[PDB]
């Protein structure tokens, strides 16, 4: 039962989508059926060289990044990279949404007629189905989240689609528990592309012909399939010792040094991998356990275990249907729940090093989930706030109070209030900068990033803080030793949290905050995009003539009035009769000055 | 004019005295308490108490305008920010009442302001044996030896006001019946050089001694040895070579010494002399640079009292003969930076009462001061708070106050 | 912490690097010369085995010739190197072949056997220190390689952070790179292989306290070249391979686990006294602390809290130099009289303690690599030195010794400067856009130096004897200050500290300006 508890799917729904991708074969593109409330999609396998390598592609793996406008949630919320996947399942899933094979349309009615979906396949043409399931959280779940459009896709013996952006992707939209991946102990499909195509392109075809089940009259080759194993096992090995190397952070320099000299296969294991043996099932939820165990399973034991690992490896693809008739005779035992993993690997062959490694992977999970703790307790601190408090409710009433904007009293001054003002900017700063460093490591959980408590202190930070940075950026002159403050002066901190709120406040619609700012719209590193850096915009625009820039600041005015109303700036600072802006906009010739549309937030 | 005279009407004898005093003193700066004290004590014969318990009265009224105060954690601790400033009006009030007597002037002889020349109407009186309890002399270019004779037959506090770079001392002192104190203030923005220092050896009863901003005369068996002088007190001085040379042993020159303070002082990397003094009863160093280690030499002295050592950066460790000093009651470290430990048998000091370490970046506090039954008060940082409740476990009478670090731009108008 | 010696010797096992240098050392050795081979897009050059050639004569670096060696260090310890190899390097011209063989190539692998594989650790050696770094990638992969070099030279290296690029294959039976002077120093990583896996070891103690225990141990093999080749052959194939890994009764405890695995992997059992050594050795080799991962981030937390001292000294030089005698903060911090210098001093002291305990711990190697590549704390370093070092030379000028004249830029320069210097060295080039205005601090951070040196330039010409050839001298080696302060000032790259009007700049110029009326120098 644990397994429905975990996976969210029973036997029945396994043996009906097992059923449906067994169908599919016989038909073309996808098959539909329709099992009391449940529609499954059954997308058929294809057995050619240029379904898994595509020919157009140039690189020594078939990898082309994504496009941001069909996958807004594929890429990371900070770095800003795209994630990168198999061009030919691209083409092929791109070919399947094609409006003339009324694909969408049947999924649109399904979708109205409140029934589950789910996605099945089989082989190369089951990880397709993968994509798909991208695709739906793509255009209707991200649209309105719900229980009853919560989709579920199973996948047998699947090869591996994305990489490691790709499974980050997945986790930090708590997306991944809707994948469910069975695959043999023995199986070599999904090991097929961890390894470089110039290492087995001359035995692709032969191998590729030889594991299709509707011509199995082919003669066997044992020589090829054999070199076909060892090239693939010596690739994965090769990845894996670099993963979990790189995972412990050590021999870093080494590592560094030898990344130049090494090419590897960019693709990680995405969803949950369950490994299936003669009586047990065991699954694993994390990426680098799941790569590790998939690695050493596939190892000999002895002379007998050799001479046969290839042929067992290319039956086993076609041996998920003993393991489906027969799911409720195994025991179910779930890897990382389970404290004690020894008896589990020895079953399934793990050796003791494989053990140590999927250890390691298994800790380096719990050190990131303390790690997260102890960041959300020095949040939660009581002076955190107080600084917070004072800088929002004591700085600025006085400041304003005292007719001058408080940017520009902390531009120049020499009171203790600027003093405590800049102290405790420093310490945010240094404590934000912390979080920082630490979320670029790679050393927390990929959710951190979509918790809302920590997207609302980012964001609060920042519109309080960020024009404090300005004014001390500015008042250094740093701006004539580097540039423009938005070009190499900004702070990653603040583009952090800008770029988080922006993706939690658009997620709902669809379009990346680009599209939106260009659509509303020289510009090139220009201040309109940011409420907060409003101000360095002043600073930019200040002591240059009106004839030599004019779009900018009617760009400027424009996005004024949505800053003021989303409470990026306040009127009743930026507004006051001491403020640079005024003095700036006073210089500005007549002509502006009377077609200038803000008059009655400026006239008295 | 009229209110603080009918309130002058109302104080007793005693008080109107030294009321009259505080107002005559030099205006326009900062008068540490320590030296207003001496000056009572030595004036009126009432006493430490006795001037306290009067300050403390005089206090309510706009006379003795108090400052910030922070002395009130403890009465061992000295004076730090406790000056006290007066009105330029009473001023002249406590010069008005019957103090311009023109031979005479039983007490009370003043000087309005610093000018290079003397008043006429004692000038013209050159040979007058005039009572002179209080002396306050106010002289800028002019030479120190005046133009007349000052005999002071009785006279008992002896304050001046000088300025310039190169100046002499008078030869009054050489003729003097009886003298108790004895300062000298230099506002220059130089080390002001002094000439005739064997002229101030003649008189050996002087109590208290307030150098200030001066190249210090180094000491000679010549000079009379002071058996009755006490505090010593230097800030902003140049010590040069006075106080480093060994060859005079200074306990013979000073044997009633108690209180030594160096304040502001730089050069001072030698520091073997001072330990030497058998006497000291009180030593407290502030602000001074350029000292690597204390001199491990100090279990001469069986009768300090308090170690005071405020500031004084660059500092590698304390002295692990500290801990044998019998009777150290006090101990104050603030703004140290080099410490980075304590001695290890810094527990074994059973008449500790009060320590302080604000601001001080220890790194670990050794398990001797378990022992510090006597310890009452600790003022410390934050960071040190868990280690010292760890005390406080063993010891219910301790007391932790944490200081809070306030940001401040006083330091930068001075 | 997790043993990952033998994951790293894996790691490396696993590449194919490993069979091509194998095969392009075995076609060298074959062919008897220098064979450069592109394999899969990588250049291998392989260096053939030289014998009849005696090692253990030791001259030092060449100082002057064709090949010179720009970045090794020149301090007492002078580096050394193997007379034999030099000998064979000058004679065989390496050089010259591998500078035109390797034009427009991108990865270059060297390689080598024995002798071949010293003369290809030299020829990287000669390769990477120069005086810009080589246009491809290096990496030095030698097979049973003598030992060569010296203590001096494999701190250099170290140093240098070159060592990484350097990766030697001992056997556990071979003498020939056991058998050297105790003067010879082993530099780089060294695997130690054997029939059931290897080690990597990168530090040089533990890489010397291996040879001593080999070298006591009684197990010795003559015939070597036999051994590597079958090493390798049996290493290629340890990815479709695996073993029990039993281990006696396997330590329930990861690290346990992992030594044991470590000392079982190179043919040592558990129960001789050399097993247990060298499990010693191996637990010896790592040491225990703080993850510089979690170091890096907590830093700024204390560069937060130390950053209030730095304000503070913005705020004592916005106050000196708003004063009405408008001396300059740095001549106002020269003279000593008001307790603000004091406090400034203070702040001084506490952020010099603060920055060496940050360049102590880097030269620890408690931190990442790419520490010093970050942009944040490259700015830091900029910011913290610009405001700092005319306090620095202020304090020692003010302390320094009437005839003492060390001077600034003579040998008095603390060591933090020079590595925050080392770092701002990688800033990107900075914008040619005319300045408004002066700037905010001084962009050179020795001019106060310069200044006094020259003012002591100056007054000694003022007052000597008459030496008309000694005064035009003088003012040869004055005059190039001058251009320079010029420029300096026309560039408006200097604060308007040193543009006060009681300022010692001003003050010197005043004087050079009458020393040259009075005595009518041209120009
Ligand atoms: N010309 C410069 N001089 C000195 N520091 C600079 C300069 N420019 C940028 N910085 C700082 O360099 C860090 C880059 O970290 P970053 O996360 O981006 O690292 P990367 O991801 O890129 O690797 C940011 O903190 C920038 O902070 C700005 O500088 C002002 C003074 O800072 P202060 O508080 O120390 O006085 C602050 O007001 C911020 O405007």
């Amino acid at each position: 039962m644990a397994f429905e508890a975990l996976t969210g799917i029973n036997g029945d729904l396994i043996t009906r989508s097992w059923s449906a991708s067994k169908q599919a074969y016989l038909t073309e593109r996808y098959h539909k059926e329709e099992a009391g409330a449940v529609v499954i999609f059954a997308f058929q396998p294809s057995f050619s060289e240029k379904d898994f390598f595509d020919p157009d592609n140039k690189s020594s793996f078939g990898e082309i990044k994504l496009n941001r406008v069909q996958f807004p949630c594929m890429r990371k919320i900070g770095k800003g990279d795209v994630a990168t996947v198999n061009e030919a399942f691209l083409k092929n899933l791109e070919a399947i949404i094609d409006p003339r094979t009324s694909f969408q349309a049947s999924v649109e009615m399904a979708v109205r007629s409140r029934k589950q979906i789910v996605f099945t396949g089989h082989s190369s043409g089951g990880a397709t189905a993968i994509l798909a399931t991208v695709w739906y959280l793509e255009k209707y779940f991200i649209r309105n989240p719900n229980v009853y459009l919560e989709p579920r896709c199973v996948t047998f013996g699947a090869p591996l689609v994305g990489d490691s952006i790709f499974s980050h992707a997945l986790g930090r939209e708590k997306w991944s528990r809707f994948f469910v991946n069975f695959v043999s102990r023995f199986d070599i499909v999904p090991r097929i592309m961890l390894a470089r195509k110039a290492s087995v392109e001359e035995t692709l075809p032969h191998v590729l012909a030889q594991l299709d089940p509707r011509k199995s009259s082919v003669q066997e080759s044992e020589q090829r399939i054999t070199e076909f194993y060892t090239r693939v096992m010596r690739d994965t090995s090769t990845v894996a010792n670099q993963a979990v190397c790189e995972l412990t952070g050590s021999a870093e320099a080494f590592l560094e040094t030898l990344s130049s000299f090494l090419e590897l296969s960019p693709y990680r294991p995405a969803g949950t991998f369950v490994f299936s043996t003669e009586k047990r099932l065991v699954a694993v939820n994390n990426s680098d356990a799941i790569l590790q165990m998939l690695f050493y399973t596939s190892q000999a034991s002895d002379e007998q275990e050799w001479s046969l690992i290839p042929f067992r490896s290319i039956r086993d693809h076609h041996s998920y249907e003993e393991l489906v008739q027969s799911m409720g005779k195994k025991l179910f035992n779930h890897l990382d729940g389970e404290n004690s993993i020894e008896s589990t690997l020895n079953d399934l062959g793990v050796s003791t090093r494989g053990r140590q490694y999927v250890q390691a992977a298994l800790e380096e999970e719990k050190k990131r989930v303390e790690n997260q703790k102890k960041i959300i307790q020095v949040i939660e601190q009581e002076r955190f706030l107080k600084k917070l408090a004072w800088i929002e409710d004591e700085y600025k009433p006085k400041c304003q109070a005292h007719k001058n904007g408080y940017y520009d009293s902390f531009k120049v001054s020499n009171e203790e209030n600027d003093f405590k003002a800049n102290v405790k900017r420093a310490e945010l700063a240094g404590v934000f900068d912390e979080v920082l460093g630490l979320m670029k490591k790679c050393q927390l959980p990929d959710e951190f990033e979509g918790d809302i408590d920590w997207i609302k202190l980012a964001t609060r930070y920042r519109r309080l803080v960020e024009p404090l940075d300005i004014a001390n950026y500015h008042r250094h002159l740093k701006n004539e030793d580097t540039g423009p403050y938005m070009k190499r002066g900004r702070p990653t901190r603040y583009i952090y949290a800008q770029r988080g709120y922006e993706h939690y406040i658009l997620k709902p619609n669809g379009m990346i905050a680009e599209d939106v700012f260009w659509n509303k719209v020289t510009l090139k590193n220009s201040g309109s995009e940011c409420g907060s850096c409003f101000w360095a915009e002043v600073e930019e625009l200040k002591g240059k003539p009106y004839e030599e820039v004019e779009v900018r600041v009617k760009t400027l005015e424009g996005m004024l009035g949505e800053w003021i109303t989303d409470g990026e700036v306040d009127d009743k600072e930026i507004f006051l009769e001491g403020s640079t802006f005024r003095k700036w906009w006073i210089t500005l010739p007549k002509n502006h000055k009377s077609h200038s549309p803000l008059r009655d937030y400026m006239m008295d | 004019f009229a209110h603080m005279e009918e309130s002058l009407e109302n104080l007793d004898p005693k008080i109107r005295d030294c009321f009259l005093d505080m107002g005559a003193f030099p205006e326009d700066k900062k008068i540490p308490l320590d030296l207003l004290t001496s000056v009572w004590v030595e004036r009126h014969d009432i006493d430490e108490e006795t001037a306290f318990s009067f300050v403390l009265r005089l206090a309510d009224k706009n006379l003795l305008t108090i400052v910030n105060n922070p002395r009130f954690g403890d009465v061992h601790i000295g004076y730090y920010d406790v000056f006290v400033t007066q009105h330029d009006v009473l001023r002249d009030l406590a010069l008005h009442m019957s103090n311009r007597v023109d031979v005479n002037r039983r007490e009370r002889l003043l000087m309005p302001k610093t000018e290079p020349v003397l008043p006429r109407e004692w000038e013209k009186n050159k040979d007058e044996p005039f009572d002179a309890k209080i002396v306050s002399l106010h002289t800028g270019e002019m030479d120190e030896m005046n133009w007349f004779d000052m005999d002071l037959p009785k006279a008992e506090v002896l304050i001046l006001n000088f300025s310039s770079d190169n100046y002499v001392l008078p030869p009054f002192i050489g003729k003097m019946s009886r003298l108790r104190v004895l300062v000298i203030i230099n506002n220059g923005m130089s080390p002001a050089r002094l000439h005739g220092f064997s002229i101030f050896a003649n008189l050996a009863k002087l109590r208290s001694l307030w150098l200030k901003r001066v190249h210090v005369p180094e000491l000679t068996s010549c000079t009379i040895p002071l058996k009755n002088l006490h505090k010593i007190h230097l800030i902003f001085c140049k010590v040069k070579n006075s106080f480093v040379q060994t060859s005079f042993d200074i306990s013979k020159i000073f044997p009633s010494l108690s209180d030594l303070t160096i304040d502001h002082c730089d050069d001072l990397l030698e520091l073997k002399s001072i330990f030497g003094i058998t006497s000291l009863n009180s030593l407290s160093i502030t602000n001074c640079p350029r000292i690597l280690e204390l001199p491990k030499n100090l279990s001469n002295v069986q009768s300090l009292e308090r170690l005071r050592l405020y500031a004084c950066p660059e500092l590698i460790s304390l002295p692990v003969e500290v801990c044998e000093l019998p009777c150290l009651k006090y101990v104050d470290i603030s703004q140290c930076v080099s410490l980075v430990s304590l001695p290890e048998k810094f527990g074994k000091l059973g008449s500790l009462e009060k320590i302080d370490m604000r601001e001080c970046s220890l790194l670990g506090l050794p398990s001797s001061v378990a022992a510090l039954v006597s310890l009452r008060h600790v003022i410390c940082d934050e960071e040190t708070s868990s280690m010292w409740e760890m005390v406080k476990k063993v010891v219910p009478e301790l007391c932790i106050e944490v200081a809070k670090k306030c940001f401040t731009v006083d330091w930068l108008d001075d | 912490r997790f043993e990952t010696s033998e994951l790293q010797a894996s790691v490396m096992i696993s590449t194919p690097l490993f069979t091509d240098s194998w095969s392009s050392c075995n076609t060298a050795n074959c062919n008897g010369s220098i064979k450069i081979h592109d394999i899969a897009g990588i250049t291998y050059v392989a260096i053939p085995a030289v014998s009849m050639i005696q090692l253990g004569n030791l001259v030092g670096l060449p100082v002057t010739g064709d090949v010179l060696f720009p970045g090794l260090s020149s301090d007492e310890p002078l580096p050394m190197v193997d007379a034999a190899i030099l000998k064979l390097f000058l004679q065989l011209k390496i050089k010259e072949g591998l500078e035109l063989e390797l034009l427009g190539k991108k990865l270059v692998v060297i390689t080598g056997h024995s002798t071949g594989g010293a003369l290809a650790a030299f020829t990287a050696l000669w390769l990477l220190s120069q005086s810009s770094p080589p246009s491809f990638r290096v990496f030095c992969i030698t097979f049973g390689s003598p030992l060569l070099g010296n203590q001096s030279l494999s701190t250099s290296i170290s140093r240098s952070r070159l060592a990484h690029n350097f990766c030697h294959v001992v056997s556990i039976h071979d003498l020939v790179p056991r058998s050297s002077n105790e003067q010879f120093w082993p530099f780089g990583t060294y695997l130690f292989c054997s029939d059931k896996g290897g080690v990597c070891l990168d530090n040089a103690g533990s890489v010397r306290l291996m040879f001593n225990i080999l070298n006591t141990t009684a197990t010795q093999n003559t015939e070597e070249h036999q051994r590597y080749g079958h090493y390798v052959f049996t290493l290629s194939h340890m990815f479709l391979k695996s073993r029990s890994f039993l281990g006696g009764s396997i330590p329930d405890n990861s690290y346990q686990a992992g030594v044991a695995l470590a000392v079982e992997a190179l043919g040592f059992s558990n129960d001789d006294t050399s097993g247990v050594l060298v499990k010693e050795c191996i637990e010896t080799a790592t040491r225990i602390v703080r993850a510089p991962i979690l170091r890096s981030a907590e830093l700024a937390n204390e560069l937060a809290s130390v950053l209030p001292a730095r304000l503070e000294i913005q705020w004592y030089k916005d106050r000196c130099d708003a004063s009405e005698e408008q001396l300059g903060y740095y001549d106002f911090f020269k003279r000593y009289s008001l307790k603000r210098d004091f406090k400034v001093n203070m702040s001084r002291i506490r952020l010099a303690k603060f920055w060496d305990t940050v360049i102590k711990m880097v030269e620890t190697n408690e931190l990442p690599f790419d520490f010093h590549l970050g942009k944040k704390w490259i700015y830091a370093s900029q910011f913290y030195q610009l405001l700092a070092e005319p306090l620095d030379i202020a304090n020692f000028y003010k302390n320094r010794d009437i005839k003492t004249g060390g001077h600034y830029l003579e040998g008095n320069r603390p060591k933090r400067y020079e590595v925050i210097d080392k770092w701002q060295k990688g800033v990107k080039v900075p914008e040619e856009c005319v300045r408004s205005r002066y700037a905010s601090t001084t962009q050179d951070t020795c001019f106060w130096a310069k200044l006094e040196q020259a003012k002591e330039w100056l007054d000694e010409a003022r007052k000597e004897s008459s030496d008309p050839q000694r005064r035009s001298l003088l003012r040869e080696k004055i005059v190039p200050f001058e251009s320079y302060a010029n420029t300096l000032v026309t560039k408006k790259e200097v604060s308007l500290d040193v543009k006060a009007k009681n300022s010692s700049y001003s003050v010197w110029e005043a004087n050079l300006k009458e020393f040259k009326c009075k005595m009518g120098y041209e120009n």
